[PDB]
């Protein structure tokens, strides 16, 4: 949780890093975005890169990252320790995140959190010994009228229950990778019981077109 | 930061001998003038006031800081070195 | 027109809201998008900022500014510098999930408006930021711009209309601060995303210092309608001064949480119950509303029984419209612990930079944490309400007033609340 560096066997300035060839291909498309003479801009994107790669950023990772784009170091420093989507430290195999914010509270996130705390007999914060899970609280995720819901790696399980969440992390443990997205019934953030509005077929190209065009 | 301590002219005289008293290491003097600071609104003042006197003097002139040009929106240049790369 | 609500099907915007349609072009294209588009590009700027206008549309980011004159500020002679559209889809404010089904079902509305609105600012390209926590969103809207680009309809000589235009998407990395505008740039030029003073404006410096505008997904979104079926179609929905349509977020204590579009100035009582199936327990149970996101004031049940949503009735009830994001409290919340779980969001999001938000929310959430177990004293309410005051007004960018706003709601509807906490726990440490 500390926002400074020390230097320890398994990160420091040493620890072994490079971008494999094609991620620097991916880099090239990335810096390109971006005007010529702001190459500065792409250190987010090349810095959230690393991490793809590496599963999080060890100094060394960063110093890559100012060595490439040419920036100094402190200046993506300063990036990774500002965003919290940048692991600075290892995590597991699954980072499990779940909302705590009101709406998501005001629909039981605690019991979510409870359930898989008692599943997987870690605490927020921590590792599992097996290194498979690592178990955190987030602010809203831009998922509140599906909650209360987690996000693990790059994918969102809504509308959770003790018993969905459960199902969820034994599917995890067993390799197999559960699909994204509500688990009551709803495929996404429509009202649960059936449409409430565009149930009607859409209307097609022109319909409503203003004289003069 | 504050400016208000260069507001007026001040005279102070040469400084001169000061040594350790041997009981107890004090600072001794023998410069009845040592700590005579006077207080002027003009050089004008100050001078007239050293010249009546009889003291010889220097006369240091004002220094004021030039104006400067500040402008927060450089920070962020599209071409020019201005450019800032941290807040 | 006197009442307001009850949208039809025909005068919805965002068709495939619900994912239930083709999302990819060619989806997009049987349902209306990208139709005559290059018809619109040659009616020029100043014919688009003249159906915005006439729109009467309004920003949907949360401030609410006139979104036809805010976009004229770069109908101006070019300087030298590129100008640049940068599409706010860092979506952040609690309670708000709009913008992320815009960015999935209804991709090719977001771009085609992108194409629109960056022709009417005669911008070159279109940065879409968006939030780093909505991947799969990103990814979906990346397959779009790709599908349009293969198609000819953005980039070199978009849509035939011989006008060069560029979308690019760019990930944050977990920050709601990065939604403020110029926090936004900031995040976008690869500094920490601290919001800049104003001025300069971003349509004078913006993104790599260049004439700028942010606006936001669902603003955008809408834009190349309002051009196909006219300004004068958009402004007969709602109150004047707060016409149109507009995506709600409805969650909480419902019995069916959604998002839904409805027409603006809709009765909040109709909204919750016609499409959120009710407040759990039945409209008695209710106890509070936060309106209009986190950042809004809460107000309580007697308020909610008329009260109107648009910009100009919510801020009649002292709170506001925002993202139009309803987060509904029954009667067995914990109203003050609720409030304190958003001071404790908003002193994870602050920057830092400033000073009133720096040390005044965090100081906010301490006083909060315990009015929760009511270890205080009712002097101390007086006192959490000028500390708000303090801070409102007084910072950089607007999240310090949003996290002043909530505060402020709960003593001015809640204050019994308040005192009734302290009472009994001097009674169990007596
Ligand atoms: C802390 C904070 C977070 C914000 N987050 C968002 C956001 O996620 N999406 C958005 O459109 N506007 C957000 N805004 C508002 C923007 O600064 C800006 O008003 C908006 O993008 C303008 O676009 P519009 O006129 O179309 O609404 C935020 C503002 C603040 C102060
Ligand atoms: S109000 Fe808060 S978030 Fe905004 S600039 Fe100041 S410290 Fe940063
Ligand atoms: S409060 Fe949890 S997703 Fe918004």
């Amino acid at each position: 949780a500390l926002f400074v560096h020390r230097d320890t066997p398994e990160n420091n300035p040493e620890t072994p890093f490079d971008f494999t060839p094609e991620n620097y291909k991916r880099i090239e498309a990335i810096v390109k975005n971006y005007p010529e003479g702001h190459k500065a801009a792409a250190v987010l994107p090349v810095l959230d890169l690393a991490q793809r790669q590496n599963g999080w950023l060890p100094i060394s990772a960063m110093n890559k990252v100012a060595e490439i784009l040419q920036v100094p170091p402190m200046r993506v420093y300063e990036v990774a320790t500002f965003y919290t989507m940048y692991n600075r430290k290892p995590v597991g195999k699954y980072h499990i995140q779940v909302c705590t914010t009101t709406p998501c509270m005001l629909r039981n996130s605690d019991s979510i959190l409870e359930a898989i705390q008692k599943k997987l007999g870690i605490k927020v914060g921590e590792t599992t010994p097996d290194k498979l899970f690592t178990l955190i609280e987030v602010e809203c995720l831009g998922a509140c009228v599906n909650a209360p819901m987690v996000q693990i790696n790059d994918n969102y399980y809504e509308d959770l229950t003790p018993k969905d969440i459960e199902e969820i992390i034994d599917e995890l443990k067993a390799g197999k990778i559960p699909k994204p997205g509500p688990r009551s019934g709803r495929f996404s953030c429509e009202p649960a019981g059936g449409l409430t509005s565009l149930t009607e077929p859409p209307k097609g190209p022109g319909f409503g077109v203003q004289a003069g065009l | 930061s504050g400016v208000n301590n260069t507001k007026k002219w001040k005279m102070e005289f040469d400084t001169r001998e000061r040594w350790e008293n041997p009981l107890m290491g004090w600072a001794s003097t023998a410069d009845p003038l040592s700590n005579l600071v006077l207080t002027f609104s003009t050089k004008e003042d100050a001078v007239a006031f050293a010249e009546k006197n009889g003291w010889s003097y220097d006369v240091e002139e004002r220094k004021v800081p030039k104006p400067k040009s500040k402008s927060y929106g450089a920070n962020f240049s599209w071409n020019k070195r201005t450019r800032v790369s941290t807040k | 027109k006197t009442s307001f609500g009850s949208l039809k099907d025909e005068d919805r915007i965002f068709t495939n809201l619900y994912g239930r349609h083709d999302w990819r072009l060619k989806g997009a294209q049987s349902r209306g998008d990208w139709y005559k588009t290059k018809e619109i590009l040659l009616k020029g700027p100043d014919w688009i900022l003249g159906e915005v206008k006439t729109s009467g549309l309004r920003g949907r980011g949360g401030a609410g500014f006139p979104t036809g004159l805010k976009w004229s500020f770069m109908n101006k002679p070019s300087d030298g510098r590129p100008k640049y559209l940068v599409v706010n889809a860092d979506e952040g404010e609690p309670g708000t999930c709009k913008d992320r089904e815009i960015i999935r079902h209804d991709p090719h509305k977001l771009v085609e408006g992108c194409l629109v609105g960056g022709r009417a600012m005669g911008a070159r390209a279109a940065y879409i930021y968006i939030r780093g926590e909505f991947y799969n969103e990103a990814s979906n809207l990346q397959v779009a711009i790709r599908e349009a680009y293969e198609a000819g309809l953005i980039g070199k000589n978009a849509c035939g209309s011989g006008y060069d235009f560029d979308v690019f998407v760019v990930r944050g990395a977990g920050a709601y601060i990065c939604g403020e505008e110029t926090a936004l740039i900031e995040s976008i030029e690869g500094k920490q995303g601290k919001p800049r003073l104003k001025p300069p404006f971003p349509a004078d410096v913006g993104v790599f210092g260049c004439p700028t505008t942010v606006a936001n997904v669902e603003t955008v979104a809408v834009s190349p309608t309002i051009c196909r079926r006219g300004g004068a179609w958009f402004a007969s929905f709602g109150r004047e001064r707060n016409s149109g349509t507009k995506l709600f977020n409805i969650s909480g204590h419902v019995n069916n949480p959604c998002t839904v579009e409805e027409e603006m100035s809709v009765p909040l009582k109709e909204l919750i119950e016609k499409h959120a199936g009710g407040v759990t327990g039945g409209w008695d149970n209710l106890l509070a509303v936060i309106p209009g996101g986190s950042s809004t004031p809460l107000i309580p049940k007697s308020v909610c029984e008329t009260v109107l949503m648009d910009f100009d009735a919510l801020i009649q009830a002292q709170t506001g419209l925002g993202t139009a994001a309803v987060i509904v409290m029954d009667r067995s919340t914990d109203i003050v612990k609720a409030i304190a779980r958003l001071i404790e969001f908003y002193k994870h999001e602050s920057c830092g930079q400033c000073t009133p938000c720096r040390e005044g929310v965090d100081w906010m959430n301490k006083v909060m944490a315990r009015f929760v177990r009511g270890d205080a004293r009712p002097a101390e309410i007086d006192s959490l309400w000028e500390i708000s005051k303090q801070i409102e007004g007084h910072t950089i960018c607007a999240l310090g007033d949003g996290a002043a706003w909530p505060v402020q709601g709960l003593i001015r509807h809640f204050r019994p609340e308040l005192e009734e906490r302290m009472q009994q726990f001097a009674q169990q440490h007596q």
